[PDB]
């Protein structure tokens, strides 16, 4: 929240020490409002729009089909956590130990242990 | 019974997909401008560092949802030049070129259904990554590559289809053949054209969906803002009146207590925007799963992608949210016949391929499951399998073999 | 590391550890100090529970989703788009993985593709021959019969194709003359 | 079960009755003994909310 070396005002907010290019890319490092930087050409950090990747128009008529003729094989993956590890927390370990003040005043506060 | 008349429905679903993105900080909120309260905060600084994890946490899971729902196709498609279909007609569902942006009429009217303070005290907010006109833009091509294909993009290359083969195939995969689409192709183009208008008129003057998370955001802004104004067991809540009319040693257990109660509120307000981050997640990737599986591709899901037969989808942005419309075919005018199971001629028990037979009360024909097509009963429709002994319920009937007409 | 850290703050305390305090002052002068730690390990380890809690819940929801993914993708070929893979799903092989599961998806999906020009039913003597499962092309001149899946040209016949009404219901319909092989097996 | 037993601890105080308390003790004493009760009694309520 600041209005304003290479000071650009975007909608995301001002960004010192990145010159903006006309050229849009692929996002990186995103910031905000549809922002992305990142680290391309001699090489600094320089701020741009990023893409919505290609653009190309698919030609619609009355009486035409696509039917393909080759065809290929690809395999892809897929990386889904099952379980994690098991962490158990001791009461009197983590809170008094090798007293005998602390465990007696501990006791008014066993249920929240339990 | 066998129905006979039917009529286009379009239905409507609204999903929320993302929410604001708000941030909280811990000497703004707690302290301010004073030394002795930040020389106590210091102590508790590893709960404002676990705050703010958090806090960026849900910021960036929420671009993580964002990313992951408006997001299905890697190639920009545009709407063809001429604009002719058969029979139908696509103007709503199209950015007007009139608005700025690439909004079309029925996201602007759901747009405006939906309706620095809070700044003041360390409440901001995070700027968004997907603007409005990309989300336009997104909603466009996936409009223009489902009427130019259907789901031969979401599955590979882009194949190029007329629309009324692409309507045939999509009422082939529910055993509807291609006769009843090329016979009455104006009447279902005037009752999707009317279910379009239906829409749009209810459209127009709800929307609560998209706006309670809204609501629920500004009341519990709302009662953190209201919560600074509280005593805590203490005579006022300036730390500066404190300051000034009591000393340091008769008040610092005032402002520990101050410190414990404000520490106390922001975790529960972190619990609470966690568990509204987990029910916006549980959203998105239901919202997801319903773009994957209604609008890329045709599934068979029976209740998952509308009410009734579903046969094709118009996916619509929604700010903070989506909006679904679906094509859920539905019969309507039924009649009443009588059935056999097999057909006992000479011994044989003939028995139908995929068709059912009917009798209005003398003669016997043959239909589908779907439409009444009286049919005449011949040999290439069905199939022998044993004698008429072993089938209960079997008639006596003759078969027709037109075979036997071409030999003499 | 965040609860080992949680152990040297003072908590509005003097010092952290018990031993250092009971050594230096007696219960009735450091019962209130004592009260003040236990008050904040159990903040702590309250907040440590319930982000245990919420981690808990999401590897619930996460291995319910990766078991659902294994039964449809792996023990069955399942017909849902964009499920298991990118592209027609054929079969799968799971892989090991710690605390984890990595999927190895087979995904059929067409590459070349080509232009030709298509029909939407042959009209002959003054009926309609729409296909049972395929879709009729030309090439020019000549008028042949494929499927969906793949260019395979086929000589229009009368088996492969049914007849339906009359040819004046379809808007752009074309006229060609059916082969029908059953006529030469005649003569 | 657990919610009614929460009654019976004392979170640092020499009882649980707020009767009790109130009778052998002026009100302008037994002020923190009653707000720790109320502390206590509302973290375990937001612990069970929860």
């Amino acid at each position: 929240d600041v209005n304003c070396s290479n000071v650009f005002q975007t909608r995301a907010g001002c960004l010192i020490g990145a010159e903006h290019v006309n050229n849009s890319y692929e996002c990186d490092i995103p910031i905000g409002a549809g922002i992305c930087a990142s680290y391309q050409t001699s090489q600094s950090i320089i701020a741009y729009t990023m893409s919505l990747g290609a653009e190309n128009s698919v030609a619609y008529s009355n009486n035409s089909i696509a039917i393909p003729t080759n065809f290929t094989i690809s395999v892809t993956t897929e990386i889904l956590p099952v379980s994690m590890t098991k962490t158990s927390v001791d009461c009197t370990m983590y809170i008094c130990g090798d007293s005998t003040e602390c465990s007696n005043l501990l006791l008014q506060y066993g249920s929240f242990c339990t | 019974a066998i129905p006979t008349n039917f009529t286009i429905s379009v239905t409507t679903e609204i999903l929320p997909v993302s929410m604001t993105k708000t941030s909280v900080d811990c000497t703004m909120y707690i302290c301010g401008d004073s030394t002795e309260c930040s020389n106590l905060l210091l102590q508790y600084g590893s709960f404002c560092t676990q705050l703010n994890r958090a806090l960026t946490g849900i910021a960036v899971e929420q671009d993580k949802n964002t990313q992951e729902v408006f997001a299905q196709v890697k190639q920009i498609y545009k709407t063809p030049p001429i604009k002719d279909f058969g029979g139908f007609n696509f103007s709503q569902i199209l950015p007007d070129p009139s608005k700025p942006s690439k909004r079309s009429f029925i996201e602007d009217l759901l747009f405006n259904k939906v309706t620095c303070a809070q700044k003041f005290n360390g409440l901001t907010v995070l700027p968004p990554l997907l603007t409005d006109e990309m989300i336009a833009q997104y909603t466009s091509a996936l409009l223009a590559g489902t009427i130019t294909s259907g789901w031969t993009f979401g599955a590979g290359a882009a194949l190029q289809i007329p629309f009324a083969m692409q309507m045939a195939y999509r009422f082939n995969g529910i055993g509807v053949t291609q006769n009843v689409l090329y016979e009455n192709q104006k009447l279902i183009a005037n009752q999707f054209n009317s279910a379009i208008g239906k829409i749009q008129d209810s459209l127009s003057s709800a929307l609560g969906k998209l706006q309670d998370v809204v609501n629920q955001n500004a009341q519990a802004l709302n009662t953190l803002v209201k919560q600074l104004s509280s005593n805590f067991g203490a005579i006022s809540s300036v730390l500066n009146d404190i300051l000034s009319r009591l000393d340091p040693p008769e008040a610092e257990v005032q402002i520990d207590r101050l410190i414990t109660g404000r520490l106390q509120s922001l975790q529960t307000y972190v619990t609470q925007q966690l568990i509204r981050a987990a029910e916006i997640r549980a959203s998105a990737n239901l919202a997801a799963t319903k773009m994957s599986e209604c609008v890329l591709g045709q599934s068979k899901r029976v209740d998952f992608c509308g009410k009734g037969y579903h046969l094709m989808s118009f996916p619509q942005s929604a700010p903070h949210g989506v909006v679904f419309l679906h094509v859920t075919y539905v019969p309507a005018q039924e009649k009443n016949f009588t059935t056999a199971p097999a057909i006992c001629h000479d011994g044989k028990a003939h028995f139908p391929r995929e068709g059912v037979f009917v009798s209005n009360g003398t003669h016997w024909f043959v239909t589908q499951r779907n439409f009444y097509e009286p049919q005449i009963i011949t040999t290439d429709n069905t199939f022998v399998s044993g004698n008429c002994d072993v089938v209960i319920g079997i008639v006596n009937n003759t078969v027709y073999d037109p075979l036997q007409p071409e030999l003499d």
